[PDB]
């Protein structure tokens, strides 16, 4: 068949290029192994470019460009045929001319494209993308946007060289629409997008905020299936890496009352995720501590940091550590994390963790320790109580059996705070 | 002071859940890459060759240019050839019409030589009548039986006018609601999915949706619908209605007869089979009709293209240009000689070969990327763009000149209107023939004469 559908293919006839185009798309189309080699070893693939040009008929260019789409759909080195017939610009200029159908197309090739290496999602942004790809979210039909979307996310994707900031921060406008969608395989690739998007400097935190994205990102917090929840929780996550007029804008959300609803989700990922993002919103104003207090947080949080593994009770117990730390400005924070059972899960966990939790967890137990030294000064005491119940838990023993570890931080901090304390 | 911490990045385009066609499959058997020169010949005694007016262009027996279909500003792109009418499309999807208007066929007002000037010259459907047109549609593929126009568009949407005919009087359009449609009418959806493909008949109409289930729509006297319809619930059940047909790829049909390739490309084949044109069995006595889907028997090495069958006859085109006929021989509409014939030809009560029962591949003729047949002749355009018509002759719906003997073999039409055009798109109707093709580069014509006539 391929001899005859190469002979035919390469004939002057265009009707008869055009019968030729749909077979070579058909057998690119099957479901298990395309023959992808089979047909670029045909010598057919610089003929497929040519059928896309701007004045070739739209029924022979949707033809090539599908059965293009297929072949970069493969191994890293059939898509780089593809590219090396100069194919992406070709691929852009389509995203113009063509009508609905080519336009849905093409944008399918560039996202296999865009979606292989970092080099070729940067070739694709070096073409001009953006601008034709932005403009086809004002059509209608429901899966031209989501290819449309899918492709827009292996553009802000990559994270090894980031996608150049400026020719990718123009799609936040559209993007800020696409997560009001209720198609469920468009507003995941949507969601997807922005959380690579949300993370990098205070340019990109800034931008995300600033165009209207994040007040839904709660609300997509709360959806059926998880296959949404994560990438909308990583793109909350990433947005309160910033400073703490950032964190204070996702708080307006009702992200708490949200974040507690993620605590218990069936999915191990959607807890972890939960509580590194409670642990930074613990990292900022005293207040920003205090909206951690009062949402109720903290009783599912010290649960985690006993029963929960080590890949959750780590950023458990840095939400702890981190709500600890604002005891300076107001001592009472620790009065409400003694009351909740957290001195017991912190010291059960100075055998299991490591050098960089233990320090944490030191840090935790210290600031807590650091509160019942106000306690007995100020209020007339002669035993700082704080130290009463770290060893009725069997913490004294640990973090005394924590000067021994040869790492100098640990060292010299356990060996500081059984001096200061015991 | 802050920390900072699969899916798919490639994805094949393949068909979704229960998909086994998509339009894009079907298009390019339709519809031209480009521009058509519009030609018509046979008798257009019910203005069927579009030409006008005047007695003059009543009977033509070659192809002669249409001029009311200009290539440079009508730009006819696909037609659909019926009974006693055409339909046409240009490029920007306005759908034209000619032919008898007794039964609101052409879709078009016609009231107010000998032939009608408004139902002998072709003109323009009005575009208000599609509404999807107006909504950003394109019409994928036309289709015209003996009394009844459809019109295919790319969203799945069906738009049909005219009737269907009972053998009696009139059948009727659409489930006693309405007995003649006179305009483009929309024919309201019978299936969770597109319809990708149209096959007209006489008096029925098929379709095929992306999941592969044809529905039936018409006169089912002969076991065209696939079914058995009662007198009582006749106009009741008058919808497009499946009929156990699934998993089909290919759809075509016959005046009284159809046909449907299904995934596993396996032809099968129902309704009337007087002549054989099922191809089905041996024996013609036994079978007048063919209720259930029954299979033909071809090669194993045959890839099928295209299927065009006429009343009596059938005609099976295979991808490596082979031509399969079968069915009625007393007008050599199979287009097989005499002393070519095989062994299974059905002799009547007299001794007379009266037809070819299977699938038989013709011979001594060139290898053909397209066929049509008419009620009673047939067209194949060979490779090179050269067409072949062969059949009943006394209307000159074959072309080949002032003669109204039958001609018994694919003879080459060649007149000066065709010789140097490569013809794309062939449809044959009742009593006449149209066909649609580009004219060659004066080198390229230079070639395919040293070709032929050396």
């Amino acid at each position: 068949e391929l001899p005859q559908m190469t002979q035919q293919l390469n004939s002057d006839d265009m009707q008869e290029q055009l019968s030729a185009t749909v077979k070579f798309r058909q057998i690119l189309s099957r479901e298990h192994r395309p023959p992808i080699d089979v047909v670029i070893q045909a010598g057919v693939v610089p003929r497929l470019v040519e059928f896309m040009r701007e004045n070739q008929p739209e029924m022979l260019q949707l033809e090539a460009a599908w059965a293009l789409t297929n072949i970069a759909s493969g191994t890293s080195a059939q898509t780089k045929v593809v590219v090396d017939a100069d194919a992406v610009p070709l691929f852009i200029q389509l995203l113009y001319t063509g009508s609905v159908e080519v336009k849905e197309q093409a944008i399918w090739a560039l996202g296999n494209v865009a979606g292989d290496s970092t080099d070729y999602r940067d070739y694709v942004l070096q073409c001009n993308a953006m601008e034709p790809i932005l403009g086809l979210f004002n059509s209608n039909k429901p899966s031209l946007i989501r290819t449309a979307t899918w492709t827009l996310s292996n553009l802000c994707r990559g994270k090894k060289p980031q996608p150049d900031w400026s020719v990718v921060s123009q799609a936040l406008p559209t993007l800020a629409k696409l997560i009001y969608s209720m198609d469920t395989e468009t507003l995941v690739d949507a969601c997807w997008a922005i959380s690579y998007l949300s993370d990098g400097p205070q340019e990109a935190i800034q931008a995300v905020i600033d165009v209207r994205i994040p007040k839904r990102l709660v609300e997509l917090l709360s959806h059926e299936s998880t296959l949404v929840q994560t990438p909308a929780l990583r793109a909350v996550g990433n947005i309160v890496t910033g400073n703490d007029l950032q964190t204070q804008v996702v708080i307006n959300a009702g992200v708490l009352p949200a974040l507690r609803l993620l605590l218990s989700s069936p999915k191990e990922n959607i807890k972890k995720e939960a509580c590194w993002t409670i642990s930074n919103i613990t990292a900022g104003n005293t207040e920003q501590i205090q909206a951690v207090i009062d949402a109720n947080l903290i009783p599912p949080l010290v649960k985690l940091l006993e029963v929960a593994e080590y890949k959750t009770k780590k950023e458990a117990c840095w939400a702890i550590s981190n709500a600890s730390s604002g005891g300076l400005q107001r001592p009472d924070i620790i009065r409400y994390l003694v009351s909740q059972g957290c001195i017991k899960p912190l010291c059960d966990l100075l055998e299991i963790a490591d050098n960089r939790i233990i320090e944490v967890t030191l840090d935790a137990l210290e600031n807590i320790l650091k509160m019942g030294e106000a306690d007995k000064e100020a209020r007339g005491l002669n035993i700082n109580e704080n130290a009463d119940f770290i060893e009725k838990a069997g913490g004294m023993e640990k973090i005394f059996n924590c000067q021994q570890n040869e790492n100098d931080k640990i060292y010299e901090k356990a060996y500081k705070i059984i001096e200061t304390y015991f | 002071v802050k920390r900072t911490v699969h899916r798919a990045k490639k994805m094949s385009k393949t068909h979704a859940s229960h998909i086994i066609n998509a339009q894009e499959d079907y298009k390019h058997m339709y519809l031209s890459v480009q521009p058509l020169d519009i030609f018509c010949w046979g008798t257009g005694s019910m203005c069927e060759l579009g030409l006008g007016p005047l007695a003059k262009n009543k009977e033509v027996k070659r192809p002669r240019l249409n001029p009311f279909l200009p290539r440079d500003e009508a730009k006819i792109i696909s037609f659909a050839v019926g009974g006693m009418h055409t339909l046409a499309l240009d490029e920007e999807s306005n759908v034209w019409s000619w032919g008898c208007n007794d039964v609101g066929a052409l879709g078009r007002d016609t009231s107010n030589g000998d032939l009608n000037e408004l139902e002998s010259t072709p003109a323009k459907i009005p575009r208000e009548s599609f509404p999807p047109l107006a909504e950003g549609h394109k019409v994928v593929q036309l289709a015209a039986t003996d009394n009844m126009s459809c019109a295919l568009f790319s969203n799945g949407e069906v738009y049909a006018w005219g009737t269907f005919r009972c053998n009696e009087g009139i059948l009727g359009f659409y489930q006693d609601k309405i007995k003649i449609q006179k305009t483009p009418w929309k024919v309201p959806t019978f299936s969770k999915y597109n319809i990708v493909q149209l096959a007209p008949g006489k008096d029925h109409i098929l379709f095929l949706d992306e999941e592969g289930m044809v529905f039936a729509w018409g006169n089912g006297q002969q076991n065209q619908l696939g079914r058995k319809v009662m007198e009582r619930f006749r106009l009741k059940t008058l919808d497009p209605r499946p009929f156990g047909l699934r998993h089909v790829k290919y759809i075509a049909s016959g005046e009284n007869h159809c046909f449907a390739l299904t995934k596993d490309n396996k032809l099968v084949s129902w309704g009337l089979n007087q002549f054989g044109q099922c191809g089905v069995s041996e024996d013609v006595e036994d079978g007048a009709l063919v209720t259930k889907p029954k299979r033909l028997a071809l090669p194993d090495n045959v890839v099928i293209r295209s299927i065009a069958a006429g009343e009596h006859h059938s005609l099976i085109l295979s991808q490596d240009g082979d031509l399969y006929s079968c069915g009625r021989l007393d007008m050599f509409e199979v287009g097989i000689p005499k002393d070519n014939l095989p062994e299974y030809t059905y002799k009547d009560v007299h001794g007379k070969a009266r037809a070819v029962p299977l699938p038989t591949k013709l011979n001594n003729v060139p290898k053909f990327k397209s066929v049509a047949a008419g009620s009673h002749h047939s067209v194949a355009v060979a490779q090179n763009g050269i067409a072949y018509s062969w059949g009943f002759g006394e209307t000159y719906a074959v072309g080949l000149g002032p003669f109204e003997d039958d001609t018994e073999v694919p003879t080459r039409i060649k007149n000066t209107a065709t010789q140097d055009h490569n013809i794309i798109l062939v449809g044959c109707g009742g009593q006449f023939s149209v066909s649609g093709g580009v004219k060659l580069s004066d080198e390229d014509a230079e070639k395919r004469a040293d070709e032929m006539d050396d």
